């Protein structure tokens, strides 16, 4: 008659065993059995690899007459409630559930035997609703807060004016313009200053809403200079908590943690995917990839279109350096031509920044575009491709631009002509001056050409690597070069928009139904044919940059995402939603 | 097999217009022996972009300098 | 163990209900006697043994 | 005897030994003083009353701590002799040993 | 090698029993 | 000195400085803080050079303890110290822009378990930055690791544990009145006062 | 019997100084100028205001 | 022995590779049953006053 | 020194280019001749800072003197 208690830890002496981890028993007892399975489906089991580096093809290819889209299984999975799941009228998904860490499937029937593989399931949020519902990850979200004694900074007000600008609209493409023209840069925003402070002041006074908050960079960059007198005050203070409020995300990270190490190493690198260094935030505009290739021991073998990737000493023969602006001034006529003498198509090489390490790991930028986005916007955003001549066109030559008698200081649309630059100003109903957009042109110095996708392939940790086959010990992420990512967009906008951007499916929290079909006429003719596709996980985009199975995000984190709510519980519940689920994990949740 | 962009729409004959710039004379060196009229045109509008971008940098660049103390030793006398 | 019990209020409640007794409050508690001895308490008039 | 803040107060609600260990040596094989220190003396098992912990307070349960300090018989030997000590009982490390 | 350690550290994973409160153990499975 | 305007005999005292300021330091100084200084207040600035102190400095105070706490065989365990910085400062956490430009004139101290942040002292020091960059696990301020010549942890007044509470409860009323009592001697006089209050 | 004569607003405002990321750096200048002496400060009073 | 602080700071994390952490800064780690636990030994050891 | 934070950025050519002030002949004294032309210089520039702080404290001192109450008192006549 004595009163034990019986913690998770006290039985931990058969949960971190590896023989719970290993896929190996579960395939061998599946793969003997008879009665294959009837029904191997093939969607999205594994990425293909294109020639043509170019996307617009791509995308234009793979929706340009699409039909019956297949929906993959997980999707299936995690829509189905849990008693709904367990009745045995659906029993073709139960009998794919065998073990709870590795998510099974079968391949296509044609070419040889049945065959299964399981790959590994990255995070406690990537297991299926009807095992693991919202309001269960809600409610243990809340509990890691409160044992972290994280405080949040940011308030509700500041979440529903982020929610209120993700379904805005009527949101200025040109703010969008100057966005993508930046692509993160210090010496370019410290140019364009006035700009975005004109850009600021309108959209916060006009209405009740704050642009420029796609972007991480544009956050860092207006948080770090802009404070100053940037604006009509009143707004700063939402940035400021923004930025608050990511750096309190990773105190509590790193509380998570031990101060304990495995050896040189922390252990903080296996028991958060966000604080791991092999993860890639999904924009890139600096030097990334070579500094992952130095840090990473397990082989993050990059994909360039066709090219391969896997050594530092390659650097140059696959990554040309974008100079900085100044040390180009020599080399600018080299570069403009290059663009009417060098084929950009299956090109191979990329044009990036020097890389600078922040001092923070880079943990912010995954927090930002991992958590803080598809919470506050329910994850309604695409990726966006752009062409870059076109913009530079608008911009230089317009009229103000080329006669000298023009001052410098007056309002462009009394002396514009009649060019698609008018038509997005006034949709933007925010009047620049003449030197702002000779700032603007000015910025073409040094801007890439064309957007870019890559593909990222890193071995998972040595806790969970163990599988039969080396192909399920990749994981595989796509990583967006000179691109940004985009909210909803309006009709009457996609008239004159359409001229320079396109839309990109992206990361499960960035590929949207809405706005793919928004942007793309393509894309709104195939959601039109099967309005089933309304839903971000039954939404099919090209397994030439998608593929459901091997990403670090499945589909239960986008269907998640979206019956999200804006509160901050919901944002502590997608900050514990990233833990491993690896026996080192299992003992830090343990002790606390 | 790949698209381009669709294509802004924009106003022609713009640099044969304006009479006056320093643009015209390093301009006439766009020769086109190969490339027909309305390919020579995007190609034109190009390098007037190009060269625009390039006074509108050295603009910035002699924004630079700031005030020395010698125009105000001169001028406050 | 003896009796203990951090504040007069358990006590009181404690002469007066012998079961339902709450054994731990908000912040206060209460230890009860298991003891080889049992003992008959008697406070004022009322009588828990 | 001094305690950490934390002790269980189930703990205390059932009959124990104050050490904050168990103490019945009776269990152990008999004449065998390593053992017996073992089960006694140690915090590399938990105690045999509860295996989740070793010791409630270990201020008092291992060797030389405060109470061992306190209470041990001999260990003193300079103490004022003629006055019954009930902790004595408890901490002693040789009337432990002769049961 | 070092995390197989690790792991075995902190689990707790490996006699006799000095002296037995209760009597005979009975295993538990998870 | 060397802004010229008040160096320069010409220009008025009341006019600000902002309208004939060059390219330095303080150009920037005064655009990170968009404030206008007056000409005669800069002047009046400069001329607290004639009194001003050199280098701030580090000097480490050693007492013995109280003579309730006395009691201890090795004579070096019976003394506490503590490090006092002399002419010098406490700051808090320094913008990326503004350390690029201040990197002239401030330089970090991480000596004291409330004053040895690792999130201030790291954009004070470049050097200081990569090395958490190596050892995120680091960050906690708790575990960070200050020179032996600034400070040694166990000869310390305070201890790692109030800088844990420290950093765990949030600003309110209740955790004032928490650190104050928190600041309480562990002697018989205390446990007296105690017993009395 | 403590009565505490500072509100929770006033403590907000301080937490919210400390996490001032474009805290102007010049304002440790003038401390620095003064550097804890009274007629010092004294003679800088119209800077410190402003 | 050199009284200048500056010298003495970079010299201490210029190329610093191995961060010690300190025994105390365990302790205030752990939680009360988590540091109670027969698989935390070390730090138990030395809590005897 | 063992370690200096670096220089803070200045102008150049202050103490001649643009002004010629009382201070000057009195600047005039120190001389160059052993040093090198940087530490000279950067000598040179700290003399100059140490002037112009005894110029405004002496300037001061007689800000902070007061108004004569016999000055006031010729208001009249």
């Amino acid at each position: 008659n004595l009163l034990l208690a019986f913690n998770l830890q006290n039985a931990l002496k058969v949960l971190c065993h590896p023989r719970l981890h290993t896929p190996a028993h579960t395939l061998n007892s599946l793969n003997a059995a008879p009665a294959p399975r009837d029904r191997r489906e093939t969607y999205s089991l594994q990425h293909r690899r294109p020639n043509h580096m170019n996307v617009l093809v791509i995308v234009d290819e793979f929706y340009d007459n699409k039909y019956a889209a297949p929906v993959t299984d997980i999707a299936l999975k995690c829509g189905l409630p849990t008693e709904d799941f367990l009745h045995p009228s659906n029993y073709d998904l139960l009998r794919l559930e065998l073990h709870p860490l590795y998510d099974i499937y079968i391949g296509r029937d044609a070419g040889e035997r049945a065959r299964h593989r399981a790959v590994h399931r990255l995070m406690v949020g990537n297991l299926p609703t009807p095992l693991a519902p919202a309001a269960f990850q809600e409610a243990r979200g809340q509990q890691f807060e409160t044992a972290t004694s994280l405080a949040h900074v940011v308030d509700q007000a500041v979440i529903e004016t982020v929610q209120d600008t993700a379904y805005d609209t009527a949101y200025p493409a040109f703010f969008y313009v100057v966005e993508a023209m930046i692509h993160g840069f210090e010496e370019k925003f410290v140019m364009n200053v006035p700009l975005v402070s004109l850009c600021i002041n309108t959209y916060w006074e006009r209405s009740g809403r704050l642009a420029f908050v796609n972007s991480f960079s544009m956050i860092k960059f207006i948080c770090r200079h802009l404070g100053n007198n940037a604006i009509s005050k009143e707004a700063y203070s939402m940035y400021r908590k923004i930025y608050g409020e990511l750096i309190a995300l990773e105190q509590a990270l790193m509380r998570l943690a031990g101060s304990d190490v495995v050896g040189d190493e922390s252990v903080g690198q296996y028991v958060c995917a966000l604080l791991d260094p092999n993860l890639l935030p999904p924009v890139a505009y600096t030097d990334i990839f070579t500094h992952l290739l130095t840090v990473s021991d397990r082989a993050p073998q990059i994909i360039i279109g066709n090219e391969v990737y896997a050594d530092t000493l390659a650097a140059p023969q696959f990554i040309e350096r974008v100079g900085n602006m100044d040390e180009m001034a020599a080399q600018f006529v080299a570069l403009y031509g290059y663009r009417v003498n060098g084929d950009h198509d299956h090109d191979f090489r990329l044009h990036l920044g020097p890389y600078v390490d922040e001092g923070h790991a880079d943990v912010l930028e995954k927090i930002f575009y991992y958590v803080f986005l598809p919470t506050c916007t329910n994850a309604h955003m695409c990726g966006l491709g752009v062409d870059f001549q076109h913009v530079a066109q608008t911009l230089a030559y317009n009229g103000p631009a080329f006669s000298h008698h023009f001052t410098r200081d007056e309002d462009i649309l009394d002396n514009l002509e009649n060019g698609t630059l008018r038509d997005l100003l006034e949709i933007s109903d925010l009047r620049p001056t003449v030197g702002m957009i000779r700032d603007l042109s000015a910025s073409f110095m040094t801007c890439p050409t064309f957007t870019r996708a890559v593909r990222v392939s890193v071995d998972n940790d040595v806790t969970q690597q163990l599988a039969p086959n080396p192909a399920d010990k990749r994981t595989e992420q796509t990583v967006l070069v000179n691109g940004l990512v985009a909210f909803a967009f309006s009709e009457r906008t996609r008239a004159v928009t359409q001229c320079l951007f396109h839309a990109i499916p992206f990361h499960m929290f960035y590929g949207d139904p809405r706005v793919a079909a928004t942007m793309h006429q393509d894309v709104a003719t195939f959601v039109m044919r099967n309005p089933q596709q309304r839903a971000v996980e039954a939404f099919n985009r090209p397994e030439q940059l998608f593929a459901e199975y091997r990403e670090w995000h499945r589909s239960p984190m986008g269907k998640y995402a979206a019956e999200c709510l804006p509160s901050l519980v919901s944002i502590s519940g997608m900050t514990a939603m990233h833990i491993k689920m690896s026996p080192m994990a299992y003992i830090a949740q343990a002790k606390l | 097999m790949a698209r381009r962009l669709p294509k802004p729409t924009l106003q022609g004959r713009l640099e044969a217009d304006f009479p006056d710039s320093p643009l015209l004379p390093k301009f006439q060196e766009l020769n086109q022996n190969n490339l027909p009229n309305d390919v020579f045109r995007e190609a034109q509008r190009s390098y007037l972009v190009f060269l625009t971008s390039q006074f509108c940098y050295e603009e910035y660049v002699q924004r630079t300098f700031g005030v020395p103390r010698r125009q105000r030793a001169i001028d406050k006398r | 163990p003896a009796l203990s019990a951090s504040s007069r209020a358990l006590i009181d409640e404690f002469m007066s209900v012998k079961q339902t007794h709450a054994p731990i409050h908000y912040g206060h508690y209460i230890i009860e006697e298991v003891a080889p001895v049992r003992r008959i308490l008697k406070f004022g008039n009322k009588v828990v043994f | 005897i001094v305690t950490p803040v934390t002790a269980d107060v189930a703990y205390f609600q059932k009959s124990n030994s104050p050490r904050g260990r168990a103490a019945c040596v009776v269990s152990c094989e008999n004449y065998n003083q390593e053992v017996a220190e073992g089960l006694i003396y140690d915090h590399s098992r938990p105690d045999a009353a509860y295996e989740y912990r070793s010791t409630v307070n270990p201020w008092a349960s291992q060797l030389g701590s405060l109470g061992d300090i306190m209470y041990n018989s001999s260990y003193r030997q300079t103490a004022v002799p003629g006055l019954y000590s009930p902790c004595r009982a408890f901490f002693n490390k040789e009337e432990l040993l002769r049961n | 090698q070092q995390v197989n350690d690790y792991i075995k550290a902190k689990v707790g994973a490996q006699n006799g029993a000095p002296g037995l409160c209760h009597g005979q153990q009975a295993t538990c499975e998870i």
